[PDB]
RNA sequence: UGCCUGGCGGCCGUAGCGCGGUGGUCCCACCUGACCCCAUGCCGAACUCAGAAGUGAAACGCCGUAGCGCCGAUGGUAGUGUGGGGUCUCCCCAUGCGAGAGUAGGGAACUGCCAGGCA
RNA sequence: ACUUACCAACCCGAUGCAAACUGCGAAUACCGGAGAAUGUUAUCACGGGAGACACACGGCGGGUGCUAACGUCCG
RNA sequence: UAAAGAGUAACGGAGGAGCACGAAGGUUGGCUAAUCCUGGUCGGACAUCAGGAGGUUAGUGCAAUGGCAUAAGCCAGCUUGACUGCGAGCGUGACGGCGCGAGCAGGUGCGAAAGCAGGUCAUAGUGAUCCGGUGGUUCUGAAUGGAAGGGCCAUCGCUCAA
């Protein structure tokens, strides 16, 4: 990895509405805030 | 079509045999392109005109794994 | 009349009419063919002789042809002295060389192939004779 | 191909020192362990060659392949191609970046006293 | 399309090229020719007889590769032979007796079309130009009322 | 015929130039290219690009 | 790293239960993410392809890279060397980190969502999506976008059979179809 | 000095392609840890590193398989140098050189130097 | 979704042709070396003096022409 | 055409050139396409591709031909060897001329080095002499010293195109 050429990396902590707490290497900024997350998500009911 | 022109065929072709010893300088085969390589102690010129490196007897190889026809001079 | 639509060149070289011959034996059907003679054929002959042994032979059966023209002509038009370019576009012919075969043929007897190519063959302006396919 | 990309672009040099008639100092890198050979100008047959797979110098060094124990193995081949006479190789790039562990193979041979 | 048209368009520019060397210094400058070509110009007529055909080479050899309309089109009006360059006299003495006469009615076009009029001296030009008449005197200034008129026709700046 | 004939004048003292062509056309800007002199005997740059 | 941990933990193992792979390390594993971007029209604006690697800059964590014309053609006005898309390479522990966004939430935002498709496969086991409305993503901004955009992404797996994905998909946890 | 592996060459398909089997102590290729030495118009697939935990999956080596590619006779035929002849737009005769393509057949390589491991 | 006495891209097996096509490939010609025999050195370098630079026909392999020509141009 | 050394004409058949490049040269390092299959969004018969039979049928500034994988094809850093005086030797022409050119002295660029670089993959992109411009040469300077002028070298000076 080359630095001063690639965006930032910092630590950011996400949590979506059902309560799903978890870090993710993203740059969105000082928090990221989610409605949904990979369980408690409505897909295995309505199929 | 205004036809009936043509260049002046410049003397090209195989000119130095095999077998036969030539001086050191002088040119083997004059060609387009790399019709012959240049192998033993033989140089190859700007236009692709093969010229002998040393003295002695110019012998015709066909080596390479592309089936290419070399050229080379040994001492005599 | 029969002429191949896009030619390479339009015109090409005389050429000569020596050598041997290269389709001895037929591979298609059971009766054909085979020119004794040497010269050329046009597409007017060829096409005469299609013509005149198709009204011979009934649509039972099969029809082959082995003689393309593949050779352009020109002829130098009137009251003009040699030079002034090569000649102009008249028609085109087809090189001959006796042994190789010109019509094939399959489907029906013996005898109605005979009477068939007899009937071809004065229109052709060479000798031809008639030969049976043999095994291999 | 893996081999075949460093094989072909190898070549150039192998028929530039061909031509040149002089002999040449070949490696080639492996992950664990790097070997070392002198070829005469003819080709068909070896002058000196010692790498570092012979327990005689495989009992002081750390680690097999390494930039460190490249100039053992560099220094190894050299000084025993000293009394052989021919005071004189070319490198070979071989397919490989002059830079990392060929570093300290070429120079423990130059720094031993090998004119290239 | 054939290279003997090409020869006689060539030729045609070349006898153009002996033209400019057989026309006088005063009148070179008037054609907005290059420095390089100018340079070679001053050259052409001090050269020897047989240097002067290798100075009309010279001269015809960088006169092709660049335009040559505006070069042409210029040495038509110091000949005064395009058309348009005596309509262009005859309407500039077509507006003389248009402001000689009145002074004040024809100023307007002229500041209209041309920005660079400098009415404060066309004004008082004309006063002059009325006053010689008026007074049947020779017409020692109306000849610089041409020349002002000329001089501003091709951007005098 | 487009191409300008151009001369490249040692940026050193002496008078020894080299001739060359440019198409000024496309590249205006005047060269910042070094070359031999016999006559220093070493490498000096040459400038005034036409 | 965290679904790689996932994949040395529980992956690996079901798999063997599931195909008798007499290697361990048989095992097909993922090589590299592509990201593929393309503008309406080059030609148009050139800033469309600078504004789509900035946002690819930021769907990444690293700068992408622009691509050049692949060949001239007269008839459609294409010239060769001319600068036609975007695009970005991940590798090393980019692939894990990427494929949790993917799958956990960019996924689940899309709009009339009702399954991944489960068809789109080479013929070989290299499996390619190409999604709409790339701003789903929480890292594009809404506000900032000036028009509507798309991502091309594909994945890159050594497995010799379409089929053979299927299960790799599914410990992956792909939904459905 | 016998077997296996690797490197550099001789020759350039009887030297390869395809299919099946075989190999991990040793020699090889993937795979790990990633402040640096090497620098980008773009990440450590693919070239640079400090490490042997796993695997021989891919590749590579070896063996068989004549499916393909390839070599290739003998005879025959076309062609042709020389001289003669014919019904001379083209052929024949005496002699010499002898095709291409095809068939039988061959063919799953051989060899030099050096190093390492097993006897 | 069905059908048709219409046409047909591409591939496959076979058959041809090509001066401007050669995955093949002669005989001769040409270059050089070695050798027995023969040939008034017939070989080469230099100097003196020239002539000539309008060719025709026949055979062979060709271009043009209709392999039309006591036809033209080629080796 | 052209008949397997070279060369070989015709109102024989097809064509192109009078430029361009200070990079499109050198060195060093790196890489390898057309066409088609599957998948993939605005996107279509190219947009860029992930996986594939092909190692050049793609490309090689331009017409054609012969070559090009050690790539001469493609990309990046440095770059001026596109240098000065030469140059044994060879080839082509009757000759003027033209082309190849190992190697020497000096100073350079590239890479660590071995080495390469006296232009562009090559074959057309050109013009001999006489006479004109510039610079250098105290080379000469019609009594002496200069000067004028002349000579030599490089240099731009042709549609001298018959
Ligand atoms: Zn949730």
């Amino acid at each position: 990895m080359k630095k001063d050429i690639h965006p930032k990396y910092e630590e950011i902590t996400a949590s979506c509405s059902c309560g799903n707490v978890m870090k993710i290497r993203s740059t969105v900024g000082h928090d990221l805030n989610l409605d949904v997350c990979s369980k408690c998500h409505p897909f295995f009911t309505g199929k | 079509t205004r036809n009936g022109r043509d260049s002046e065929a410049k003397r090209l072709g195989v000119k130095r045999f095999g077998g036969e010893s030539v001086l050191a300088g002088s040119i083997i085969v004059r060609q387009r392109g790399t019709k012959f390589h240049a192998g033993a102690n033989v140089g190859c010129g700007r236009d692709h005109t093969l010229f002998a490196k040393a003295d002695g007897k110019v012998k015709f190889e066909v080596k390479g794994p592309k089936n290419r026809k070399f050229i080379s001079i040994e001492a005599e | 009349m029969l002429q191949p639509k896009r030619t390479k060149f339009r015109k090409m070289h005389k050429g000569r009419n020596r050598g041997l011959a290269q389709g001895t034996d037929v591979s298609f059907g059971s009766f054909g063919l085979k020119a004794v003679g040497r010269g050329r054929l046009t597409a007017r002959q060829i096409e005469a002789a299609r013509r005149a042994m198709t009204r011979a032979v009934k649509r039972q059966g099969k029809i082959w042809i082995r003689v393309f023209p593949d050779k352009p002509i020109t002829e130098k038009p009137l009251a003009v002295r040699m030079g002034k370019g090569k000649g102009n576009v008249e028609y085109w012919v087809a090189l001959i060389q006796p042994g190789k075969v010109l019509y094939e043929m399959d489907g029906v007897p013996e005898e109605l192939a005979r009477e068939a190519f007899k009937l071809a063959a004065a229109k052709l302006p060479i000798k031809t004779t008639f030969v049976t396919k043999t095994v291999m | 191909d893996k081999k075949s990309a460093r094989i072909r672009r190898a070549t150039r040099a192998r028929r530039k020192l061909q031509e040149l008639g002089a002999t040449r100092l070949v490696v080639h890198r492996t992950p664990r362990h790097i070997y070392a050979q002198v070829i005469a100008p003819n080709g068909s047959e070896v002058l000196v060659a010692a790498s570092t797979v012979e327990k005689a110098i495989a009992e002081q060094l750390k680690y097999t392949g390494n930039k460190d124990a490249a100039a053992a193995v560099g220094k190894a081949v050299a000084e025993r191609a000293l009394e052989k006479g021919i005071k004189d190789v070319s490198f070979d790039r071989s397919g490989f970046q002059y830079h990392g562990r060929v570093q300290a193979l070429a120079d423990a041979a130059r720094e031993a006293g090998l004119q290239f | 399309v054939s290279k003997s048209e090409i020869k006689r368009d060539a030729e045609e520019l070349k006898r153009l090229g002996a033209e400019i060397v057989d026309l006088g210094k005063n009148a070179l400058d008037k054609i907005p020719l290059d420095a390089d070509l100018r340079a070679a110009i001053e050259l052409a007529q001090r050269i020897k007889m047989e240097g002067r055909r290798r100075q009309l080479q010279l001269i015809g050899k960088m006169l092709r590769q660049r335009d040559v309309e505006p070069i042409r089109q210029a040495l038509d009006k110091l000949k005064n032979r395009h058309n348009q360059q005596v309509v262009l006299f005859h309407k500039l003495e077509n507006l003389r007796d248009r402001l000689i006469d009145q002074g004040d009615d024809a100023i307007a076009e002229v500041l209209n079309l041309w920005p660079d009029a400098d009415r404060q001296q066309l004004r008082t030009l004309i006063r002059n130009a009325k006053k010689e008449k008026e007074g049947n005197k020779p017409p020692k200034s109306a000849r610089q009322i041409f020349q002002y008129l000329r001089e501003l026709a091709e951007n005098e700046g | 015929g487009i191409r300008e004939k151009i001369k490249l004048v040692s940026s050193a003292g002496t008078g020894h130039f080299y001739t060359t062509t440019k198409n000024k056309r496309t590249k205006p800007e005047k060269l910042e290219l070094k070359k031999f002199d016999p006559v220093v005997r070493q490498h000096v740059i040459y400038k005034e690009a036409k | 790293a965290k679904l790689h941990d996932y994949y040395k933990d529980e992956v690996v193992k079901k798999l063997m239960t599931e195909f008798n792979y007499n290697s361990v390390m048989q095992v097909p594993r993922v090589e590299k993410i592509t990201l593929n971007m393309g503008v309406g029209e080059a030609i148009a604006d050139k800033k469309l392809l600078d504004n789509a690697a900035a946002d690819l800059a930021a769907i990444s964590g690293q700068k992408p890279l622009i691509t050049k014309a692949r060949k001239s053609v007269a008839g459609f006005k294409i010239r060769q060397g001319y600068p036609i898309g975007c695009k970005v390479t991940l590798r090393g522990e980019r692939m894990w980190e990427f494929f949790e966004r993917l799958i956990t939430i960019a996924v689940p935002r899309i709009r009339d969502f009702r399954g991944l498709s489960a068809k789109s496969f080479d013929g070989r086991g290299n499996y390619s999506m190409g999604v709409r409305e790339q701003i789903i993503f929480p890292e594009i901004d809404y506000d900032k976008v000036d028009r509507v955009r798309g991502l091309d992404i594909t994945i890159t797996t050594t497995a010799k059979s379409d089929e053979e994905g299927r299960a790799l998909l599914a410990a992956f946890d792909f939904p459905f179809r």
